[PDB]
RNA sequence: CAUUGGUGAGCAGCGAAGGAUUUGGUGGAUUGGGGGAAUGCCUUGUUGA
């Protein structure tokens, strides 16, 4: 459907608040994380992105639960059974209610329903690889309980499945259909359960902060405990012999526990949003003393006991909050660099990894509205410049040792910082402020250095040309400001129709791009200090854009939910691209290959491949709502008997010369009477205007080859005729030549004199 | 034997083999030019080119006789043409260990390139060109 | 100039290791180096793909069965994709392992990778745009053998998959679950170890060869089983057969050996065909074409970088060098040859718009350390640290003169006037500069100036003035025809190893003894000294050139790193090599403004200035549409279609608006074309007209212009001084060729007359 | 006389209920020459079974 951008893929994704699920590959793990329609695979160990699938589904994913090599996921009553991220197998239940979540036990698949309806599936065959064959359909009556909480499977149960309700546990017999068992009316409201490592016991979070310890044998409870405003959300045992219990609450913070010394330990702070639902799964490894955290958040964290407290292992996540202001800081398209509204700021990569680094801000800073990135000094000092929300100040940042910076830049007129800007060798800094004053520092030293003060609004944007000689500027007041950067003179301004609200320059070109009121795209001439070009359409606010790498293009975003290019060379927009859900940002990456997007719903930054293989196009608008070859080879350093006799009947030498000119250098073939008309197939060839160069070649290679029979002793045969036919039209082509001397000549004096 | 291996901090102990097979070619091939009748104008130009290369080379450092050919060439004289012991000759350093612990981090500097390796060898001529970064 | 300058060549083929093949149209040799991927095409060598993610050096390569896919194999284990102009398709860490061999079907479907112990087979992408984070499949992976995958070979079923392994056997493989002929059986009974097996192409006979020179023949029996019909037993000619390559005309096999020479035979009859030497250095790895009329070999990395190309009636298609790190280049006054120096001490030039490995020539004893041209573009000086110099033309190939006379065993700079009379020559170890008449070797004089050794050294253009830069903080200006000798100043700093004059005989650029670079006029005002040479993975100033239009330099050290640099202060574009372990020793300027070179221990030059991107000189879009303004102006209004579409530079529109006006509206053109308007079409006609077959037709424009406007370009030079050469190399090479040939029927019509 | 080196007590200013210096383990990403034989050996001829 487009023309120019292809959606490639979405970085900066760790988690979403849905549960993950542990698997076995061998005698190591692996993680299921969900991001939205797409699921990640992790390391247990290292955490490295191991998979990601490969096709998003239609609806977002709910249940998630695994086998040895068998992701399951759930959606709207379809369940998705995967491997390697790949499909083998769409699975569906027979309805059109949601599924709610999964248990895979044995050779069975056990499919929960929102009606409180489950459906039961079966193997054939044992040793078979995956559940394909309908077997039967429970229901829930309320009259038995209330609304289905989850399905677990206790081992060494024969046949029997787990449903638990709101109220109460219902223990069946699948493969008969029977309820064998059912539990007694409980106070509160379940919401967690988990399974032992001992047989009989299930253990039960209600909505309040108490632990059941039931039986499934006997069904009565063996030990109760009370945590005062706390509501669990998840639980999971440390079988390491440490017996343990995790109990999470909804506020993010997580408590360690004790099981028999009786023990409350740790608990877990804000290490996952309470404004995102805190703790949304944690959960033990099998034998060894590591606890896995994943929340709301979009991060997982590794605690492990250290052999007695945990510790922050290793870890992955993102900003919480969706983005506010990316750029791209290498010419090689590696790192990228982000900062959000939850007021953390992250450098991602961009590689096969996925590995990324949060920067070090050394209670979170104020949010960046104007960034700026050089990468032409790094390592040595500073070259990342930042402003704040209603700050006076604007701070600076190392790309290389990912650390804060240690400069603070003041307006010097009591104004916001609205606007920066740095110039291409990396020594200075450019800010402007809210009260029009454009000031003008040092990025060594940190100092004060130069005031530049014409304005008299909020500078909304500051660029300087690659060769550091002529200084642009924009005002809300509809003027664009010239000056010179050696001196302070003041060259000159214009006046236009409308405030400015962005200003995005492109260096290789030497033009500049403004964002008008009127929604109208003006490009502007930096040298003649000139407006070239004015480009209407976009329906709303103009957000942001930015220049193609080589300078041809230039691609907006709108609040149409329009994403439109526009060729500068012929006035017109080529593609639009009418989207669902509206892009706050858009970057091209230095490379001519990448377009970077950040959205508003959602945390991630999707990228966009540019084609770039081909096209010819330019079509448009509303829609849907070798010389030296021959002339050497001719040197020797070290049938076709149909159409020559076909062109001694009639003049068909055309196809003879078409095959002289086609291949096979055929100093053997003119070895192999016919000469005349040879003769007068080469005076067809003179008599076109083309292919001189060869032809020539051909008439004194046959001077070469067969020179005695064209002498014939002492001449003037029927040959000579030909001769003759062939003497006056070589005397036609002689005018050449002297052309060649006239600017050879020529050519010499004006290289001498 | 190791006498030499322990003078002239040798980081090796292959280099007093190598240079025992070199110093053992330029032997035969004396002993081999030798044995000639000394009127032959073939012994006298290519011994006499020996000793003006092996007098540029600043192995055979004192100007010389023929017989000097078997007697001095050691492996302890093409040693002696390794830099830190040139450098303490010309009294920079202190000691052989010192002017090692200086090339070891990069210091020393002959003519306009930076130098970082404990063999490399001066001639006769380019020891004036040695100071430091 | 703003250009996006990169790397779309390579200076001379092959330094490395690697795998060798051609495409299946039998006109493009593919032949790595180990750095990058170079693959020419066989007429007229020139160079389609660079890939660089690859951080070590050596290749495994193939395409399918098309050329519209291309992979490189380097030690980690690491691929990268490629379709047909280098778009870099997909990317891929494939192996933590490395890999021996790799191998498509004639299919395109299945794909082949030996790694480790094992053999993997993937489904094959086909073209497409990207949108996959993992596009390779697996198909299956077979287990087991007992140790490594040394060579591969694919059958015609695409069923059929014959390896060998490290164990001194071969297995059989079924692709597709079948079981063909429910067997895997093993191969043994080999004494000695495998290098190599083949399937035929008609499906009865299984061929393997052992590493002494033992070939067996097994059949498809399958009493029931294997059985062997042909052996041998080869004791005495003691080599080790190193790579092996089976024919697809199916009656000829090729054996390449460790010794340095090259065996044909015949399959079922034995017979020695031909056996040819090239030396003594191994071969590598060998592949023949796929219908038996050329081959190829390669040689090994410390043996001969050398690739020649033998066909089945014995001639040398291709004979290349390619020898190791470089000291010096020069361009030729003509754009298009390139000297280069070696180390083991030839003198090398290289068509390097071309491709080909012209000529040599071998009288150094040592190694080389000097070349320069004359202008006369007749004769060229060597320097080397023979203790001599000597003189060359070019196809006469015959030495001149060899300079000498004193005592010496070292030179290090060589410069000549432009007047063709004089020759200067630095002594690296005498505080004095060697002159010589070029007439006898006569010694004129010995100038004896300085007090520390003398390093580098050039002239002027106005060529009164001898540039003098010795190591002693000391620069030093000379008079050679006077009648007298001058006052030579004093540096204010910093010994200096590099010089380089602007062809004016006014400017002089120094490189001081840190990352400063500087520059100062012939009545010394200092105007810039410029910043250091960064890129660490100390800093220095080995080289320096002037730019021959007079507003740029371009620096270049030891340190990974090249800089631009114009007349004012600014930084204007780094370029630098990325690789892994010196590498830059030398760097010069083109007389046709469209790249320059960098003498790099890899060896890699071009710049190549391109029209791909959107300048916009003189308020391009007021010219709202490039189509239908210039539409207008293609029914009327000549003139005003080369003001209109000149400043519009779509190059896709610059051949119908230049070629579609009339012969004789060429002069009024001509004579009414704006002086701003010139020096751009005037470099474009000198590098559009090398190409294209319209000799009359811009001959006729050539007439017109330089009719036209003689004197202007007569005073404001050094821009039409860069197109002027462009456009005279064009007229010489066309009139060289109708001069001959129209002699050549020139003699004709008289010698009638004789008899 | 040289706010000259070492050392200690105070003041202006900068900040507020904590500051300055120093170090260990841990996790993520990057990184042989000259002479000679008995004796022994090697090659070759021989002598008897």
């Amino acid at each position: 459907n487009s023309k120019i951008f292809s959606p490639f893929r979405i970085i900066g994704n760790v988690s979403n608040g849905v549960p993950f699920a542990t698997g076995t590959l061998g005698s190591t793990f692996y993680i299921v994380t969900c991001v939205g329609k797409t699921f990640q695979i992790y390391d247990a160990n290292t955490l490295h992105l191991l998979f990601v699938s490969e096709k998003e589904t239609p609806s977002s994913i709910v249940a998630l639960s695994a086998h040895f090599h068998y992701v399951y996921a759930a959606y709207e009553n379809k369940v998705g059974i995967y491997k390697r991220g790949i499909e083998e197998h769409l699975l569906e239940l027979e309805t059109d209610a949601n599924v709610e979540h999964l248990c895979i036990f044995g050779d069975y698949l056990c499919a929960s329903t929102d009606d409180n309806s489950i459906f039961i599936y079966k193997k054939s065959d044992p040793q078979d690889k995956y559940p394909s064959e309908f077997y039967t359909k429970l229901t829930v009556t309320e009259i038995q309980g209330g609304e289905i909480v989850s399905l677990q499977h206790l081992a060494t149960y024969l046949n029997k499945l787990t449903v638990v309700t709101k109220s109460n546990v219902l223990l069946f017999n699948v493969r008969t259909g029977k309820l064998v068992f059912t539990s007694n009316e409980f106070p509160d409201q379940i919401t967690t359960a988990e399974p032992a490592p001992v047989l009989d016991i299930i253990a039960l979070g209600t909505v309040t902060g108490e632990v059941i310890m039931f039986n499934m044998r006997k069904g009565k409870r063996i030990r109760t405990i009370k945590i005062p405003q706390s509501r669990i959300s998840s639980l999971s045992f440390r079988t390491d012999g440490s017996s343990h219990l995790s109990v999470g609450t909804s506020s993010g913070d997580l408590i360690f526990y004790d099981l028999d010394r009786r023990s409350r330990i740790h608990v877990l702070k804000n290490i996952h949003r309470e404004s995102y639902g805190g703790v949304t799964q944690a959960t033990f490894l099998n034998g060894q003393p590591i606890i896995v955290t994943s929340g709301g958040d979009n991060s997982l964290k590794e605690y492990v006991f250290d052999p007695q407290p945990p510790r922050y292992l290793r870890s992955r996540g993102g900003h919480s909050q969706p983005p506010s202001y990316i750029a791209f800081a290498d010419s090689q398209s590696h790192f990228m660099l982000s900062a959000s509204k939850d007021r953390s700021l992250w450098s991602f990569s961009l590689r096969k990894d996925a590995q990324s680094q949060e920067m070090s801000q050394r209670s979170k800073f104020p949010e960046i509205v104007a960034l700026a990135i050089e990468n032409a000094r790094i390592g040595e000092w500073e070259n990342i410049i930042t402003a704040h929300k209603d700050e006076k100040f604007a701070r600076t940042w190392d790309m290389r040792n990912k650390r804060v910076g240690r400069w603070t830049f003041d307006t010097t007129d009591d104004g916001f910082v609205k606007s920066v800007a740095m110039s291409q060798c990396g020594n200075f800094g450019f800010i402007g402020s809210s009260n029009g004053s454009i000031t003008i520092y040092n990025m060594q030293s940190g100092i004060l250095r130069k005031k530049y003060k014409l304005h008299k609004r909020a500078v909304t944007g500051i660029s300087l040309d690659g060769m550091n000689r002529k200084m642009v500027s924009c005002g809300l007041d509809g003027i664009v400001g010239f000056y010179d950067f050696n001196k302070s003179t003041l060259l000159g301004k214009l006046k236009l129709d409308a405030p400015i609200t962005a200003m995005v320059y492109h260096r290789s070109s030497d033009l500049f791009a403004l964002a008008l009121d009127d929604l109208s795209i003006v490009v502007i001439d930096a040298v003649t200090q000139r407006v070239v070009r004015q480009l209407w359409g976009h329906s709303n606010r103009i957000t942001a854009f930015d220049f193609s790498p080589e300078g041809r293009w230039i691609v907006s975003a709108s609040l149409d939910s329009t994403i439109r290019t526009w060729d500068l060379p012929t006035g017109g927009c080529i593609d639009g691209i009418i989207v669902d859900n509206v892009a706050t940002n858009v970057k091209f990456s230095p490379n001519g290959d990448l377009l970077a997007t950040t959205h508003v719903t959602g945390n991630g930054i999707c990228i966009w491949t540019n084609r770039a293989q081909f096209k010819t196009v330019s079509t448009r608008t509303i829609d849907e709502s070798q010389k030296k070859l021959d002339a050497e080879e001719q040197m020797n350093k070290f049938h076709f008997t149909k159409q020559l006799r076909e062109g001694s009947q009639s003049k068909d030498y055309s196809s003879l010369l078409a095959t002289l000119i086609n291949f096979s250098p055929a100093a053997v073939d003119l070895e192999i009477d016919e000469i005349v008309w040879f003769i007068d197939a080469l005076t067809q060839g003179l008599k076109s205007n083309k292919n001189f160069e060869l032809y020539e070649t051909f008439m004194s290679l046959l001077f070469k080859a067969h020179g005695d029979v064209i002498h014939a002793n002492n001449k003037n045969q029927d040959i000579a005729s030909a001769l003759q036919n062939w003497e006056d039209v070589h005397k036609k082509e002689d005018r050449l030549d002297d052309l060649v001397k006239f600017c050879m000549g020529v050519a010499a004096f004006v290289t001498t004199a | 034997d190791t006498q030499v291996m322990r003078t002239y901090h040798i980081q090796n102990r292959e280099d007093y083999h190598k240079y025992n097979r070199i110093c053992g070619d330029i032997r035969r091939l004396a002993n081999k030019l030798s044995l000639l009748p000394p009127t032959d104008p073939f012994r006298r130009k290519h011994e006499q080119l020996l000793l003006d290369k092996l007098y540029a080379m600043g192995v055979l450092t004192t100007k010389s006789k023929i017989s000097d050919l078997e007697n001095k060439v050691t492996v302890s004289a093409i040693c002696r043409r390794r830099l830190p012991v040139i450098m303490h000759r010309l009294k920079m350093a202190e000691t052989i260990q010192d002017a090692v612990k200086f090339i070891e981090q990069g210091h020393v500097r002959v003519g306009p390139n930076l130098i970082n390796d404990p063999a490399y060898l001066v001639t006769r001529n380019m020891e004036d060109y040695v100071t430091w970064v | 100039m703003k250009s996006d300058f990169k790397f779309s060549n390579l200076l001379g083929t092959v330094y490395r290791q690697g795998n060798i093949t051609f495409s299946d149209d039998g006109k493009q040799l593919l032949s790595p180096v180990g750095n990058r991927v170079s693959v020419f095409d066989l007429i007229n060598n020139k160079s389609f793909t660079f890939e660089y993610e690859h951080r070590k050096n050596i290749a495994a390569i193939d395409l399918n069965k098309q050329g519209t896919l291309l992979i490189s194999i380097d030690e980690d284990g690491r691929a990268i994709l490629v379709n047909f102009k280098a778009r870099n398709v997909l990317h891929h860490f494939n192996f933590k392992e490395k890999c021996s061999a790799v191998k498509f079907s004639p299919d395109g479907r299945l794909f082949a990778l030996a790694s480790g112990r094992f053999l993997q087979i993937w489904k094959t992408p086909d073209v497409n745009k990207d949108r996959q984070f993992a596009p390779f499949v697996r198909h299956r992976v077979h287990a087991g053998h007992f140790q490594d995958i040394t060579s591969l070979t694919w059958s015609q079923d695409s069923r059929f998959i014959l390896t060998t392994s490290k164990d001194l056997s071969a297995k059989i493989w079924s692709v597709d679950s079948e079981e063909k002929n429910l067997a895997a059986t093993t191969f043994n009974g080999h004494r000695d170890y495998v290098m190599g097996a083949f399937f035929s192409h008609d499906q009865e006979k299984i061929y393997t060869v052992s590493k002494d020179g033992a070939v067996f023949v097994w059949e498809f029996t399958k009493k029931y089983s294997w059985r062997i019909t042909k052996k041998h037993f080869f004791y005495a000619n003691q080599a080790k057969v190193k790579c092996v390559t089976f024919h697809p005309a199916t009656r000829l096999l090729a054996v390449g050996f460790t010794s340095g020479e090259f065996r044909l035979y015949d399959l079922p009859d034995f017979t020695l065909i031909q056996q040819l030497s090239m030396g003594q250095n191994p071969v590598n790895t060998v592949s023949v074409n796929q219908t038996g009329e050329w081959l190829a070999f390669g040689s090994s990395k410390l043996g001969q970088l050398l690739v020649y190309e033998w066909q089945s009636e014995s001639y040398i298609l291709k004979q290349q060098g390619h020898f190791d790190s470089t000291n010096s280049l020069a361009y030729s006054p003509d754009g298009s040859r390139v000297v280069t120096a070696s180390e083991d001490g030839k003198i090398k030039v290289w068509d390097i718009t071309s491709g080909f490995c012209l000529a040599t020539f071998e009288e150094h004893t040592s190694s080389v350390t000097a070349v320069q041209f004359a202008k006369r573009g007749q004769v060229m000086f060597s320097s080397s640290l023979d203790g001599t110099v000597r003189a060359w033309d070019l196809i006469r190939y015959r030495n001149f003169r060899t300079f000498t006379g004193t005592e010496r065993i070292q030179f290090n700079c060589l410069a000549v006037d432009p007047s063709g009379e004089v020759v200067c020559a630095g002594s690296l170890d005498n505080f004095d500069i060697h002159v010589w008449s070029v007439q006898t070797g006569q010694l004129l004089d010995a100038l004896s100036g300085h007090e520390g050794p003398v390093s580098c050294l050039s002239f002027s253009q106005e060529n009164s003035v001898l540039a003098s830069a010795s190591w002693d903080k000391t620069i030093r200006i000379w008079s050679i025809f006077g009648r007298s000798q001058q006052v030579e100043p004093i540096e204010v700093y910093s010994d200096v190893l590099a010089l380089s004059m602007r062809p004016d005989g006014k400017e002089v650029a120094v490189s001081t003894l840190k990352g400063q670079i500087s520059i100062f006029n012939i009545e010394d005002a200092k105007q810039v000294g410029n910043i250091d040479c960064r890129k660490d993975i100390s800093k220095f100033f080995t080289t320096i050139h002037y730019s021959f239009d007079g507003m740029a330099i371009v620096a270049g050290g030891n340190n990974n790193s090249i800089c631009l640099y114009d007349v004012p202060n600014e930084v204007l574009l780094k370029r630098f090599i990325v690789s892994r372990n010196v590498r830059v020793t030398s760097v010069q300027f083109s007389p046709t403004a469209n790249a320059f070179a960098a003498a790099s221990t890899e060896g890699l030059l071009i710049y190549s200035t391109n029209d791909t991107i959107l300048f916009d000189p003189f308020d391009l879009d007021v010219d709202v549409t490039p189509h239908s303004t210039v539409e207008a102006l293609r029914e009327k209004q000549f003139l005003n279609a080369l003001v209109m579409a000149f400043r519009l530079n779509e190059e896709y529109l610059i051949n119908k608006v230049y070629e579609a006006i009339p012969i004789k509206e060429i002069p009024l053109v001509a004579s009414n074309i704006p002086a701003i308007y010139l020096p751009r079409i005037l470099k474009f006609i000198g590098d559009f007209a090398i190409e294209s077959q319209h000799i009359e037709f811009n001959l006729i424009w050539i007439k017109a212009l330089l009719s036209a406007s003689g004197g202007y370009i007569n005073e404001h030079k050094y821009l039409f001084s860069t197109a002027m050469r462009s456009i005279q190399r064009f007229i010489v090479r066309v009139a060289k060729e109708v001069v001959n040939t129209t002699t050549d029927n020139k003699y004709t019509y008289r010698f009638l007359v004789s008899t």
